[PDB]
């Protein structure tokens, strides 16, 4: 109703014709949507499996033990955690990219007033491609997060088997063939090490990363795909023009029907193609999303026996911290 | 040089009339048709033979008069979309506006009739908040943790899944630890149904 | 939208037109559609003014 | 006895599990009947069968529909179209019917092949979950069931399969002082294998992470250290 | 360039019309080509993961 044709009638009745392929396309943008809401759903309801988390337990209190330093991980500091649970790490990567869910919803809610005319994300909203937000908010996700996180470190020790965080990391070493005699010497150390270790993978965002190439792989290949699609309305098709507004200003109206049909089949063969992709890139995602179930539930919560699987090499264990459209992980 | 130009037809008199501003309204512009809003600014750029600016596709985002001599930029209007949640017991509908507020679409889109509420995501009718409140499901996810139900229609977050709380000490007080340990146990079996082959089809010219 | 009995005589008709309500009743062809969120494209404003200008 | 042995792995005392073997029988037959009757009221895997089923159909009746459609010809109908014109001018006509139902084949055929794949992975999925979680169990933590998975069963089912993973959970729970480390000699320290260390009358018992069993010390039950940490409970009064 | 015009100017200008679906054409053949070189990248970093070898 505002693609093919925006606000002409002329040109909405002619639609008519292909309302099945209108059913359609709406039909399967639809299971994509409810497909990405389930694995969203999955991945809140993995973090949440048996996670047990203390009453009397306050970050903001005690957020120091066994030497080791991890206030750039947990969030919501104190007992109120309903404001904004985003940790350190969390808000340093959401200020390296602003096109997340929030950034989406200034951009469109910044599209009432006519300040600004260099955003394309007016000029595609108001030709009916817009960029809904999630079910659950990046802050419900990051909570979440810092939740599974908190509780894997302090007792109740959910996901690290009822073991304290220091002897979970003195224990996952002597699988690597160690010596035991040198661990409990080398503490200190040790803490020291993996601090530096968490200080270096903070801070490693100045530069290019794999990471953050990835996320503004991902963000720019959205952006380039909608930027490809919006730019097919310009496309004249074998028409005299591609402006509905010239063609009908111009013709009588009579003759006019081939090249708005043909204007149409154009259209609507973009269409196909662009939800056929959408589609192939809706399944590699919940392939990715499956990685991630069986890469968290393996390597976050517990430690299978899976030589190189979750890092690479000798790998120790892992952590989970919130990433735009995704997760992100500490392979020590 | 279709229409654009000077010299043009008289037969449907009218005047002059005077640009408006700041409305989403069709114009003229001595040929290029189109409707749109305008907005009132200044510029340097336009030169004796310049009278006209475009973009990179070709469509016009602004103009210079030819007698007032004022700028002008134009501005798209607002062809949005508006989404619904109906429940099947109710008999109301809750209409919302995503991304754009209500006081606007109240001065300049519709009138006040219903109840209306500002909310994060804009601004929706038929509805009051309850955001104090959690469902743990809801059957219409409106987006970004916020859903709606039927009772009237209310406005709760939604907060799918939330972690147990036990009141115990978190740290080693005496040298040990505080921990539950379960006394008694039994056996539940869920399912799980994994889809494996599918209906085969043919199809012939 | 028309519907018909088991000896084909009108019972209910939705107007489509009227409100959200009929245009979300006659997308589903139904009389009560399930629960749902439906969307509602078209939306649009309409011009209140018309500027003419010539030389 | 494979029921016997796989709930050990989930840190619970022997000796209760041989008294409870009646309970534990009644328990697993009740919760077979519980998922064999549960099937009156709504359930996932319904809904799943029914979903895939009732897409099926909505596919073909979108692609069966898709035969009353003008496609900007006069109409919809072959024999309309070649009773009504002079078999001269209605190429035109008939070919652009024929171009609108090849296209929408194409997409479908599109959907087909995308269909395809997803339960073609949906079967490598089945595949590494019946040879991991039915014939045996791999050690992965959470990856048959949800918890403390037990075991599981297969049973045929339309379009697909369907398991029972009878999984371990507790019912009530208790508040006891625990100790993850101790030293028992000059700096000779000690660690339970699956398990904690709990105090009792001046003297120190192990028990399981899942029942509360207190066990008296020995080297079948707990991982011999050369050194311990300095923060671990200083208790040199042992055997 | 080659494929529905080969070497003609009368099909070549009128290929101007669809030159986005040229574009979007190209720019997915080179996404799988660079997807193809990637996974076999990983697989020649995976093969020479922790490897040694005695001179
Ligand atoms: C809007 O802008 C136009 C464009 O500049 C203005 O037209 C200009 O008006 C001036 C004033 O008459 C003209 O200058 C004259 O030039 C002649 C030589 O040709 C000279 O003999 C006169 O004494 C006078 O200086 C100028 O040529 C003319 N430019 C054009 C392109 O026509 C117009 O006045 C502006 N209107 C308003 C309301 O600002
Ligand atoms: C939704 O309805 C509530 C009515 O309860 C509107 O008021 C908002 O109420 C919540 C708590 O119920 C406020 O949150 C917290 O309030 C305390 C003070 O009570 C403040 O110290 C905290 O920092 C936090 O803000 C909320 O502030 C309050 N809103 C305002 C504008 O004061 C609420 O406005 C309704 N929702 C919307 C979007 O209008
Ligand atoms: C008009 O058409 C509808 C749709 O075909 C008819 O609804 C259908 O009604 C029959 C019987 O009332 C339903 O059959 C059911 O079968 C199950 C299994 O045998 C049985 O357990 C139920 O008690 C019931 O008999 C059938 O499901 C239902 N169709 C749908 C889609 O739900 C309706 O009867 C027709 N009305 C007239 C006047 O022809
Ligand atoms: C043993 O436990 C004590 C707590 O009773 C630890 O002492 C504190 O550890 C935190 C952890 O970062 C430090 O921030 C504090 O400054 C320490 N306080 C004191 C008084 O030392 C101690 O570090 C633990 N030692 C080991 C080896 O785990
Ligand atoms: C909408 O965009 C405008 C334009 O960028 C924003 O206005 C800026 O606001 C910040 C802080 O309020 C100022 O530092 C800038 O100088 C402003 N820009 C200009 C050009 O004056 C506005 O904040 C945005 N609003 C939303 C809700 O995103
Ligand atoms: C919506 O209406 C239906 C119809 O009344 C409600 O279903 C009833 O629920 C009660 C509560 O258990 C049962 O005792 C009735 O037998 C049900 N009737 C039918 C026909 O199913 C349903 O609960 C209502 N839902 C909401 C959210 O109000
Ligand atoms: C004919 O043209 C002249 C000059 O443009 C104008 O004054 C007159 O009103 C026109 N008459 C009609 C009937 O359009
Ligand atoms: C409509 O909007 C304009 C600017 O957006 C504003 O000046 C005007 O007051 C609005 N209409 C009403 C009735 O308030
Ligand atoms: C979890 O959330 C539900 C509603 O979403 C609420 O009823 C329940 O009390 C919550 N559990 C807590 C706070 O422990
Ligand atoms: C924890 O809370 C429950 C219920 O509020 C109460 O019965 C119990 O005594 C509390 N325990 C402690 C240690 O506060
Ligand atoms: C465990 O609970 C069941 C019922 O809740 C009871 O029959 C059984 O005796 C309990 N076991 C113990 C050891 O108390």
């Amino acid at each position: 109703s505002l693609f093919v044709c925006s606000n002409y009638a002329a040109c909405h009745d002619l639609l008519s014709e292909y309302g099945t392929f209108c059913d359609n396309i709406n039909s399967i943008l639809d299971e994509v949507n409810g497909l990405l809401d389930t694995t969203q759903l999955h991945v809140a309801d993995t973090l949440m499996q048996g996670v047990t988390l203390s009453s009397n337990l306050n970050t903001n209190l005690h957020f120091d033990v066994d030497n080791i330093n991890f206030k750039s991980l947990v969030g919501c500091l104190g007992p109120h955690c309903g404001s904004s649970s985003r940790s350190f790490f969390e808000d340093l990567l959401f200020d390296k990219v602003k096109l997340s869910d929030v950034g989406f919803v200034e951009a469109y809610n910044n599209c009432t007033g006519g300040s600004e005319i260099r955003d394309l994300l007016c000029v595609q909203s108001f030709n009916g491609i817009k960029v809904l937000p999630p079910i659950l908010s990046e802050s419900q996700i990051s909570g979440y997060t810092t939740a599974a996180t908190v509780a894997a470190m302090f007792p109740p020790w959910s996901a690290a088997a009822g073991i304290p965080f220091s002897l979970n990391v003195q224990y996952r070493i002597n699988g690597l063939g160690v010596t035991m005699d040198v661990l409990n010497k080398n503490q200190k150390l040790i803490a020291t090490a993996f601090n530096n270790a968490l200080l270096s993978i903070q801070n490693g965002f100045s530069a290019t990363n794999s990471a953050l190439a990835k996320i503004q792989s991902v963000v720019n290949s959205n952006a380039q795909a909608l930027n490809s699609l919006l730019q097919q309305l310009f496309n004249k098709f074998g028409a005299i023009s591609s402006s509905l507004q010239e063609i009908l200003s111009r013709l009588d109206a009579l003759e006019a029907q081939v090249q708005i049909d043909r204007l149409i089949n154009g259209r609507l063969t973009a269409l196909n193609a662009y939800v056929s992709q959408q589609l192939s890139d809706i399944s590699l995602v919940k392939l990715g999303a499956a990685l991630a179930m069986e890469k968290v539930n393996e390597c976050v919560k517990s430690q299978s026996p899976r030589i190189n699987f979750c890092g690479n090499g000798n790998h120790i264990l892992s952590l989970v911290q919130n990433a735009p459209y995704g997760l992100l992980f500490m392979h020590f | 040089g279709i229409n654009s130009g000077t010299t043009c037809s008289n037969d449907l008199l009218q005047p002059n009339t005077e640009v408006f501003t700041d409305v989403c309204v069709d114009y003229d512009l001595y040929g290029i048709t189109g409707q749109g809003i305008f907005k009132e600014v200044s510029a340097v750029y336009y030169n004796s033979w310049q009278n006209l600016l475009y973009d990179f596709n070709g469509n016009i985002i602004g103009f210079k008069d030819f007698v007032t001599n004022k700028t002008y930029n134009i501005f798209p209007c607002y062809a949005g979309r508006v989404s619904a949640a109906f429940h099947q017991n109710a008999s109301s509908l809750a209409l919302l506006y995503r991304n754009l507020k209500c006081s606007y679409v109240l001065n300049n889109i519709s009138l006040a009739t219903q109840p209306y509420f500002d909310s994060y995501l804009g601004c929706v009718f038929n509805a009051d908040n309850l955001t104090d409140y959690s469902v743990s499901s809801c059957a219409l996810r409106m987006g970004s943790g916020f859903c709606v139900d039927y009772n009237s229609y209310r406005f709760v977050t939604f907060e799918p899944f939330n972690v147990s709380f036990v009141n115990d000490s978190i740290e080693s007080v005496g040298g040990l630890y505080e921990i539950k340990i379960p006394t008694n146990f039994t056996i539940v079996g869920q399912e799980e149904f994994i889809q494996t082959n599918s209906p085969k089809v043919t199809i012939d010219c | 939208l028309l519907k018909f009995d088991d000896r084909g005589v009108i019972t209910n008709a939705v107007d489509c037109s009227s409100s959200f309500f009929s245009e979300i009743q006659c997308k589903t062809k139904s009389l009560l559609p399930n629960t749902g969120v439906y969307d509602l494209s078209g939306f649009t404003v309409k011009p209140v003014a018309t500027v003419h200008r010539r030389i | 006895l494979n029921v016997q042995y796989r709930i050990n792995g989930l840190g619970v005392t022997m000796d209760v599990l041989n008294k409870n073997q009646k309970l534990i029988a009644t328990a697993f037959n009740n919760a077979l009947l519980s998922i064999q009757n549960g099937f009156s009221a709504t359930n996932s895997a319904l809904a799943k069968i029914q979903s895939v089923v009732n897409s099926n159909a909505q596919a073909l009746n979108s692609l069966l529909q898709q035969l009353f459609n003008k496609f900007g010809a006069i109409s919809s109908s072959l024999q309309e179209i070649l009773s009504r014109l002079d078999a001269l001018e209605a190429q035109v006509q008939i070919d652009r019917l024929i171009n609108g139902r090849l296209t929408a084949l194409n997409a479908y055929v599109s959907q087909q092949l995308s269909d395809i794949s997803l339960v073609k992975l949906g079967a490598a999925l089945a595949m590494e979950k019946v040879n991991e979680c039915v014939k045996s169990q791999s050690p992965r933590i959470n990856f048959c069931g949800n918890g403390n998975h037990i075991l599981s069963l297969v049973q045929n089912a339309p379009y697909g399969l369907l398991f029972m993973h009878f999984s371990y959970k507790p019912i009530s729970f208790k508040t006891v002082l625990v100790s993850p480390g101790l030293c028992i000699s000059g700096d000779v320290g000690i660690a339970p294998k699956q398990g904690y260390f709990i105090k009792h009358n001046d003297h120190w018992m192990f028990t399981g992470s899942s029942y509360y069993y207190p066990e008296p010390i020995s080297d079948k039950n707990v991982v011999f250290m050369n050194t311990c940490s300095v923060n671990f409970t200083k208790a040199p009064l042992v055997y």
